């Protein structure tokens, strides 16, 4: 093409302002480029991978710069419980005197306050000085200049990989088990042994000393001769002051269990063992594929060989290994289902396995990184459902997936749709009743009458792995029983001391308002799948439209007639199902808050009588944790938390600005704007002046993306801000 | 621009270019149906994408489908 | 079909001895994926001529007459970069970058691989044979060159005693 | 240009974050020029396209 | 190294630039240098005034009050009284600049080669008989070849006396008064 | 000195390159090659 | 008449997503993309309407008409292939005594118009040349 996009002849030739809307929204969609071979396409997306691999690495990079150069590290690193961690300074030439005092305060200079938690992080791992954390920055800075390297190099004619290396299965597999997972473990470990945990000891070892202070007093002698019980041996003693000899030991590799006790975090020791275990087992894994050397095996043969004998699953999984190597969009679907339970798995262990010293204790850091997780993988699972879809629209061939397991999924869509249905409402009309029956009950002045379900199941799950509060005598919670044997010289001693330990949220107490909370997140996961499900399994064709997959993922409708058919896309699904996402993790988010909330406060009573019914969440909750936010900036006044004030009214506007684009569609627009183009044309002096893209309304798609985007952008930032304000202004 | 085509299963009911807001659509001579008429796209110039065509049709599934596609001036229905 | 140098196993097609120093070394096959050996070739005669000025160097500043200057007199090979200082090295890299940045066309080229015209008055008046021979004496001081200073830096680290102490 | 430029430098100087203060005149005049800098940055580029 | 190869390479990666005359070009070295030469009369003005001690109330932080929080370093600390004077000095020069960039005469050198003022094949005359590694004299005097040469000349003593500064660990402006002989301090 | 650089550097990022940026994209998406 | 001039135009059909150039051509030959107004004594849209002491309002005089006479050739032309085939039809099934295919359409024409010409089955006309 001729005009800005050049990737397509259509949209270049167009007269309108569309062009250049939608050649930026179909910039990275390379697969659609006019002229796109598979070879190029695998080309660019690799060295459009180094790109991001660099920024990444740039983003690291500026962390620790701006913590070393503006922060206070160091003297957190000296008094870490009574230290608020510093991120970057403030330069904002429109602040008034008396801003420039208030995020002044507790320094000399206006600053930002870090919630992100890399202090703890980095105290952790072995970080003491603002030199140290100097060097690290320049050398993500220099390796993020390779990497930039690298993506023209393999762009370049001689260097550009060909298609067949890009679909060797077997080698890159083994490599990235063995090598990226399995070896990078075990080098972590090295760390670990060689420079966290002396640091933790009081002992500085780095790259001055490092090939001279042996990490452990035996030497590497008990490992080669098979005595690797002396590695563990003296472990830190309880009297153990973090950064400091006293009570010190000597191990490096141990199974203790539990936290330290005056840290309140996992055992340095631990954590090294626990990486070597599992390089070990990555090593192992990454020897399976055959790799140009005779041994291993053959993926195809593997599914294709596993089909159950019964027919209860049709040809099995033949047919697979074809469609997954010629879909990308399959392969980014696994990727990203996977990834988006990993995160949510990040966010559930990390606040009650706390790994990071001192992080406990700071309660609003902890708060965040718990939304922020959670929130990212809500992302991460509806776009891994949203690229399921695109694949059966583009990539999916209905003849070479015959009689397969995933062509079957396609037969039975129907049953699927249907029963997740009824899920969905089972779940949403008991629920949302049993809530309502209490709250009027409680209005009328009678809570004896209120139905309160005790997490029977849940409770027993945690008394069997010790805890004793619920009396239930089982598993480990019963001193008889042969698992209690098994470990209770091992790892149960730390273990049984931490889980019946009411400090500490290794499985928190539940009760009755826990049950119906979780129920509630059921309906949420339940009813978000059913939209990305349905879209997917009715991506390829309906009874409304049977011809569906010829116009693509993303259509505006079909037209007002078979009875009307809008939002009948599979882009729709995607949508409709973003809305939903937020409200799930929404609910997910506001329970662990508030039952943190009211821990942190030492009243968890109000969480455990006030959570049963719907009013409590809004006027214990919300509204009284409101108040320091709201007063950020008053008639009398502001502080340190304006900033936090100011976002949360924000917020609310982007979030209402949205409901425009959603509720008010493109015929009333379009009619508006062309009124306006009569004026300017008759207007005098105006008129010297012209356009030279003819001006129109946006889209039918476009609005729905712009809608979604600011009712999304207001949501995540009001809730942010609340967040912040709310545990800083009371508890910080 | 858009992009219409006719199947096999027209009857020549001739709804469809009753229906066309912007003449696209014309009954031309042919022998696969008892009415001895199909229907066709010539100007598809001039096509705005109102889909009413398809609203018109009797067959069981269209058998005139509008597939929208590049846009100018004549397709955006841009007076000025 | 079989490699010359190690006579049980095949040798790579790449390797036909057209290049100098092809003694069919190629056990991991590292060729097959690359469209030619010119890049390869490039960094291996770049690496051993640097690995050659270095084992030199470090014999020389260990056992050698230094420049005159203190701060220039530190017989240690590896504490010199700091007690020479930045401005020092600073100069030297940016000059190197210069040549670098220079012949960048030649190193990502097509031209004969290693040669920048830096080649004196020598490789000159002399029969491609007689050309090729010089080629491999170099080839061949580059990669002793490189084995040597594996070498030599490991002892200095390990046994932490002076390159030309030869005590047991 | 003679035109709009006399009357832009009233609103910084009488509204302006430094009205109050005696170098407050001295201030509108560097705000209206940033201003007309930017007008004339929006000039040349209409006319390049 | 045989530069005009180099400068080839330029142009065809960056195209569009390379028509205005942007990049490595004899355009921008004529008007970097201009500008090199200009400034060396500045930074030796202001070691005069500082060895003289000529700035007035110097040493001293500008109001938070009368000015705003855009004269402020950090927090509530304000610019000093001479960076401030210093700087001024620059704008009313930078000023001067502007506008013979937007509002160019009809004889004189535009900043950017356009086809559509009048001296624009004089410029591309004069650029294209004016490189060389060596200064060719038998042209001195007030000739482009000499405004050229002094130019480089001038360019080299910034990166020379920058470098010098760091090497003996001292201020741009205390190398200065040394080259000069103290004069100034 | 280091700690000027903040206002320095400040006004250019959030000023004068993104209106240059603006400038060149619009140059760019209103040109016909 | 140049029954091209609209097919004649800048536009380049893309490969899929677009019908094309269709039967009269998809975009004017001409760009839209002109200026806007000008002082007094100057035009802008190349052949554009001086505006006289109005150049403000100058789009707004029509400088593009339609000329009765001449709207009667592009009928002509543009419908010369549909007279051709049926006067073609009406030769094959022996017309009574035929002369020209040519002298055929102006006698045929000469009564019965040219628009009614057009819109006539073969039988009709055949009745209509009895004589
Ligand atoms: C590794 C992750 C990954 C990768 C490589 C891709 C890659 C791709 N996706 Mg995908 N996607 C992902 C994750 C990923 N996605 C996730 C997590 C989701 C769930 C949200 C989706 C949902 C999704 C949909 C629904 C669609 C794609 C599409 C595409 C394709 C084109 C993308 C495009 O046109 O963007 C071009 C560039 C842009 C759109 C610019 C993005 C601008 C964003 C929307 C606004 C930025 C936020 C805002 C400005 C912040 C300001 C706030 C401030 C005021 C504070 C491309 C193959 C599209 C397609 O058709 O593929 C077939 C498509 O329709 N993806
Ligand atoms: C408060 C807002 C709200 C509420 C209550 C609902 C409710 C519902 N949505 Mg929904 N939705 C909303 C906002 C809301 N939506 C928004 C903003 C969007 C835009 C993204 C969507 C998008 C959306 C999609 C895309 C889908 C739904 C679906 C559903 C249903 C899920 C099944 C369920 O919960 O059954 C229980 C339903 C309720 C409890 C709600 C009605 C309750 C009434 C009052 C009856 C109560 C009876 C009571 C228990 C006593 C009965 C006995 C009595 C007669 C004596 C349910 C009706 C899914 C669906 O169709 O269901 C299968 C579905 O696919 N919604
Ligand atoms: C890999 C190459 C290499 C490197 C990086 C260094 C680095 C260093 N040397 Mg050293 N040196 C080298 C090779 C090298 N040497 C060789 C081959 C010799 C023997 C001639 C010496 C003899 C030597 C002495 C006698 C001394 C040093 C010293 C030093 C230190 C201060 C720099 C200096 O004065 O160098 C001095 C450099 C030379 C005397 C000659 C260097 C020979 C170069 C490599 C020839 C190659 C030039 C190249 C082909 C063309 C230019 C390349 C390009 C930039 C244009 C510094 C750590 C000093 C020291 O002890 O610091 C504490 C010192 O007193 N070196
Ligand atoms: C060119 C390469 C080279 C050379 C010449 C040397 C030379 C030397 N090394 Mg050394 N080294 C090298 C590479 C090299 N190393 C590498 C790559 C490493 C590993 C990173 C080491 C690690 C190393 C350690 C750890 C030690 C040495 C030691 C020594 C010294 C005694 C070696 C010895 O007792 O061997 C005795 C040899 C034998 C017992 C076997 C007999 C030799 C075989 C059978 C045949 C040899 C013939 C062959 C062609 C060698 C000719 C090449 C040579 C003459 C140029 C000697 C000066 C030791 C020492 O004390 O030095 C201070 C010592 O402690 N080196
Ligand atoms: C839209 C309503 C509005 C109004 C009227 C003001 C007014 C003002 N703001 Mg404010 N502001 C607003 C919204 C508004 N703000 C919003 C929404 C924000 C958040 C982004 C801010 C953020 C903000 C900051 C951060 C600052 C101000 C400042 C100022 C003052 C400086 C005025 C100035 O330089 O304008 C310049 C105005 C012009 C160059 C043109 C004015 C328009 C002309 C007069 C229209 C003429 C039309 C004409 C009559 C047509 C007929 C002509 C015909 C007869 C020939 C002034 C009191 C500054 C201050 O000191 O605060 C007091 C300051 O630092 N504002
Ligand atoms: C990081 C970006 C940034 C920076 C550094 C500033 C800086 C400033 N803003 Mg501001 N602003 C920004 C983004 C930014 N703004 C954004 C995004 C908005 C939109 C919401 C605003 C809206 C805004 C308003 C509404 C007002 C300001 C004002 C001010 C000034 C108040 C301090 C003062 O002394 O005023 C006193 C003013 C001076 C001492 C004059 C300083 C000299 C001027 C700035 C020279 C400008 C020339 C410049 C190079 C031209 C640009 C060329 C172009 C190619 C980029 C200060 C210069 C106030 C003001 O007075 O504006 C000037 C004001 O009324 N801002
Ligand atoms: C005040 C005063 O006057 O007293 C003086 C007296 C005195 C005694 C002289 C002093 C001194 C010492 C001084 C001045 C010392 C200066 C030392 C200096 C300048 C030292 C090294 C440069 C190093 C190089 C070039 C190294 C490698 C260059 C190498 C290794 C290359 O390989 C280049 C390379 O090209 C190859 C060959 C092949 C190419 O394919 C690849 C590349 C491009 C990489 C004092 C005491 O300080 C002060
Ligand atoms: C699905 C899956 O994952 O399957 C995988 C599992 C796994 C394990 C990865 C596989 C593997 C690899 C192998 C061969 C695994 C087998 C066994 C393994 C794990 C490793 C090997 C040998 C260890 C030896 C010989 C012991 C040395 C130990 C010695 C010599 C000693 O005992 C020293 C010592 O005696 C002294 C001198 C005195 C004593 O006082 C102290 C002790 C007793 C300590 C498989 C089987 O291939 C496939
Ligand atoms: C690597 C490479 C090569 C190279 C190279 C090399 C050597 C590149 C080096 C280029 C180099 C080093 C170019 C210096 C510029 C200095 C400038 C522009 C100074 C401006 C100075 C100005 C504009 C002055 C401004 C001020 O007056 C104002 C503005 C205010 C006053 O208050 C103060 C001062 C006076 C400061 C080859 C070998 C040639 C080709 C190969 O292919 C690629
Ligand atoms: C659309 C689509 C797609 C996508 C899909 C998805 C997205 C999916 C997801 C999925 C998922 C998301 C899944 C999940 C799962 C889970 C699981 C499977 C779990 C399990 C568990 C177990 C097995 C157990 C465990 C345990 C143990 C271990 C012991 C005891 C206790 C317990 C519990 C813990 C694709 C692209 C492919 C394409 C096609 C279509
Ligand atoms: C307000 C509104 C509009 C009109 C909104 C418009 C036209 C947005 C115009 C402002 C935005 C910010 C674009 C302005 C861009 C600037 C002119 C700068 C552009 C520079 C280019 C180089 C990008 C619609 O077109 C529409 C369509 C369908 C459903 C609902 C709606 C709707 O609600
Ligand atoms: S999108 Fe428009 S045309 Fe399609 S069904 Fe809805 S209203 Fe009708
Ligand atoms: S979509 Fe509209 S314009 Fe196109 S053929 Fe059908 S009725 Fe005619
Ligand atoms: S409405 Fe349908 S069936 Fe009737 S003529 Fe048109 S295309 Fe044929």
């Amino acid at each position: 093409a001729t005009k800005f996009p050049k990737f397509s002849q259509a949209l270049a030739q167009d007269p309108a302002t569309r062009r250049i809307w939608y050649g930026i929204a179909t910039a990275h969609d390379l697969e659609a480029h006019d002229g796109m071979t598979e070879e190029n396409l695998y080309q660019k997306i690799f060295a459009s991978h180094f790109g991001h691999l660099a920024i990444i690495f740039l983003w690291t990079s500026g962390n620790l710069f701006h913590v070393a150069w503006q922060g206070n590290f160091e003297k957190w690193v000296s008094n870490p419980l009574k230290t608020r961690p510093i991120a970057h300074s403030i330069w904002d030439p429109h602040f008034g005197e008396s801003a420039l005092k208030a995020f002044s305060k507790g320094n000399t200079y206006p600053v930002n306050i870090t919630f992100s938690g890399l202090y703890q992080w980095w105290y952790t791992i072995g970080f003491r000085t603002n030199q140290e954390l100097y060097k690290g920055s320049i050398g993500l800075l220099l390796l993020a200049s390779v990497l930039l390297i690298a993506g023209w190099l393999h762009l370049q004619p001689k260097f550009r990989p060909s298609l067949s290396w890009f679909k060797n299965n077997e080698s890159r597999l083994n490599h990235h088990l063995s090598g990226l997972l399995g070896f990078s473990s075990l080098a972590w470990t090295g760390h670990l042994v060689h420079v966290a945990i002396p640091a933790s000891r009081g002992v500085h070892v780095g790259w001055d000393n490092f090939l001279t202070t042996p990490p452990h007093p035996a030497g590497l002698t008990p490992f080669f001769t098979g005595n690797w019980t002396v590695y563990a041996e003296n472990p830190d003693s309880a009297t153990h002051v973090f950064n400091t000899s006293e009570g010190s030991g000597t191990a490096i590799l141990t199974f203790l269990g539990g936290f330290h006790p005056q840290t309140q975090s996992l055992w340095l020791s631990d954590m090294a063992h626990h990486h070597l275990a599992i390089a070990v087992v990555f090593i192992v894994a990454g020897h399976m594929y055959r790799t140009n050397f005779g041994i291993g095996h053959n993926m195809k043969e593997i599914l294709d060989a596993h089909r159950p004998p019964g027919g209860r699953l049709g040809a099995g999984h033949v047919g697979l290994f074809e469609t997954i190597t010629n879909s990308l969009h399959m392969q980014l679907g696994l990727a990203l289902a996977c990834l988006g339970v990993a995160t949510s798995l990040t966010a559930q262990h990390m606040y009650a396995l706390t790994p990071y010293a001192y992080l406990s204790k700071d309660f609003t850091t902890e708060a965040a990184l718990y939304t922020h997780h959670q929130y990212i993988a809500g992302f991460l699972m509806v776009g891994a459902f949203a690229h399921g879809a695109i694949f059966f629209v583009r990539d999916y061939d209905p003849e070479l997936n015959k009689n397969n397991v995933l062509a079957r999924m396609l037969e039975h869509k129907e049953a699927i749709i249907s029963h997740l249905s009824w899920a969905s409402l089972f779940l949403g009309f008991h629920t949302l009743g049993l809530y309502i029956h209490n709250d009027t009950v409680v209005a009328f002045g009678q809570p004896e009458k209120q139905i309160l379900f005790e997490p029977l199941f849940a409770e027993y799950i945690q008394a069997a792995s010790g805890k004793a509060v619920y009396q239930f005598n089982v598993l480990l919670a019963s001193s008889t029983s042969p698992a209690t044997a098994a470990g209770n010289q091992v790892w149960l001693p730390g273990w049984l001391e931490a889980i019946n330990n009411p400090k500490t949220d290794l499985f928190l107490k539940i009760g009755p308002g826990d049950f119906l909370v979780h129920h509630a997140i059921a309906l949420g996961l339940h009813v978000t799948a059913l939209i990305l499900v349905k879209g997917a399994l009715d991506a390829r064709g309906s009874k409304l439209m049977p011809d569906k997959k010829d116009f693509g993922y993303s259509f505006p409708c079909d037209g007002p007639g078979r009875g009307g058919t809008c939002d009948i896309s599979a882009w729709d699904a995607f949508y409709l199902a973003m809305f939903w996402m937020l409200n799930t993790i929404g609910w997910v988010t506001f329970y662990w808050h508030w039952k943190h909330m009211t821990i942190w406060g030492g009243n968890p009573g109000q969480f455990d009588e006030s959570s049963n019914y719907i009013m409590g969440w809004l006027r214990d909750y919300l509204w009284l944790n409101s108040s320091p936010l709201i007063n950020g900036y008053n008639p009398f006044g502001m502080n340190n938390l304006s900033v936090w004030s100011w976002m949360f009214l924000f917020g609310h506007l982007i979030w209402a600005t949205g409901f425009m684009f959603l509720i008010s569609w493109r015929g009333y627009w379009q009619e508006l704007i062309e009124t306006l183009v009569w004026a300017h044309e008759r207007t005098p002096l105006a008129n010297l002046i012209r356009w030279r893209d003819k001006p129109v309304a946006l889209s039918i798609v476009q609005a729905r993306l712009v809608g979604l985007v600011h009712f999304s952008v207001g949501y995540i930032l009001t809730y942010a801000a609340f967040v912040i304000a709310s545990t800083s202004g009371k508890f910080a | 621009s858009h992009t219409v085509k006719i199947y096999d299963t027209c009857i020549g009911c001739t709804q469809c270019v009753r229906a066309c807001p912007t003449d696209v659509l014309e009954m031309v001579p042919w022998d696969g149906c008892k009415s001895g008429q199909i229907a066709s796209s010539p100007r598809v110039e001039d096509c705005v994408g109102c889909k009413r065509c398809e609203t018109a049709c009797p067959t069981d599934f269209l058998s005139v489908r509008v597939y929208l596609g590049a846009e100018t001036t004549r397709s955006l229905g841009l007076a000025y | 079909e079989m490699s010359k140098s190690i006579p049980f196993l095949t040798v790579p097609e790449k390797l036909d001895g057209s290049m100098a120093g092809d003694v069919g070394f190629d056990p991991m096959g590292l060729s097959d994926i690359q469209t030619d050996l010119n890049y390869a070739r490039w960094a291996e005669l770049k690496h051993g001529r640097i690995c050659m000025l270095a084992v030199v160097g470090m014999v020389w500043q260990e056992y050698g007459p230094h420049l005159p200057g203190d701060a220039y007199a530190t017989k240690d090979p590896w504490e010199a970069i700091s007690s020479v200082g930045f401005a020092s090295n600073f100069q030297t890299l940016l000059a190197i970058g210069v040549v670098e940045l220079a012949n960048w066309n030649k190193y990502y080229g097509d031209g004969t691989p290693g040669d920048i015209g830096w080649t004196g008055g020598q490789l000159s008046k002399m029969n491609d044979a007689q050309i090729k021979t010089r080629m491999e004496s170099e080839i061949v001081h580059c990669r002793l060159a490189m084995i040597a200073f594996i070498g030599a830096t490991h002892q200095t680290f390990l046994l932490h005693k002076g390159l030309l102490d030869f005590s047991y | 240009g003679l035109a709009h430029g006399y009357f832009l430098i009233g609103p910084f100087a009488q509204l302006g974050p430094l009205r109050n203060s005696d170098i407050g005149l001295l201030a509108g005049f560097l705000s209206t020029i940033g201003l007309i800098l930017i007008l004339t940055l929006g000039l040349t580029i209409y006319g390049a396209a | 190294s045989v530069f005009d190869d180099a400068v080839k390479d330029w142009a065809e990666e960056y195209p569009q630039f390379a028509a205005w005359g942007w990049g490595p070009s004899v355009q921008a070295e004529i008007w970097n240098g201009r500008h090199a030469m200009f400034g060396w009369v500045v930074m030796c003005a202001c070691a005069y005034a500082k060895g003289h001690g000529l700035i007035p109330d110097a040493d001293q932080t500008l109001d938070l009050k009368e000015w705003g929080t855009l004269a402020t370093i950090s927090g509530k600390n304000t610019i000093t009284n001479e960076r401030a004077i210093i700087l001024i000095a620059n704008v009313h020069a930078l000023m001067v600049g502007l506008a013979a960039t937007i509002s160019p005469n009809s004889f004189a050198d535009t900043l950017l080669l356009d086809p559509n003022h009048p001296m624009y094949e004089w410029q591309m005359e004069r650029n294209s008989k004016l490189g060389g590694v060596m200064p060719n004299l038998g042209k001195m005097g007030v000739t482009p070849e000499a405004e050229l040469a002094n130019g480089r000349m001038a360019m080299m003593g910034i990166i020379t006396c920058i470098a010098y500064s760091g090497i003996q660990g001292q201020s741009m402006i205390d190398t200065i008064n040394e080259w000069v002989g103290g004069a100034y301090f | 000195a280091a700690s000027f650089l903040p206002s320095i550097l400040v006004p250019l990022v959030g000023l004068i390159f993104p209106a240059f940026s603006m400038a060149l994209f619009f140059l760019y998406v209103q040109t016909d090659d | 008449v140049d029954l091209d001039y609209g097919m004649k135009n800048s536009y380049v059909p893309a490969t899929g997503g677009d019908g094309g150039q269709g039967q009269f051509g998809a975009q004017s030959p001409n760009d839209w993309r002109v200026a806007g107004t000008s002082p007094v004594g100057e035009t802008s849209y190349a052949g554009a309407a001086d505006g006289g002491e109005e150049p403000w309002f100058a789009e707004a005089i029509s400088t593009v008409s339609l000329d009765l006479q001449k709207a009667d050739e592009t009928l002509k032309a543009f419908t010369k292939d549909a007279a051709a085939f049926k006067i073609e039809e009406f030769a094959a099934e022996k017309p009574y005594g035929f002369t020209s295919s040519d002298a055929a359409m102006e006698e045929l024409v000469g009564k019965l118009g040219y628009s009614k010409f057009l819109e006539m089955s073969t039988k009709q006309l055949m009745k209509t040349w009895g004589t």
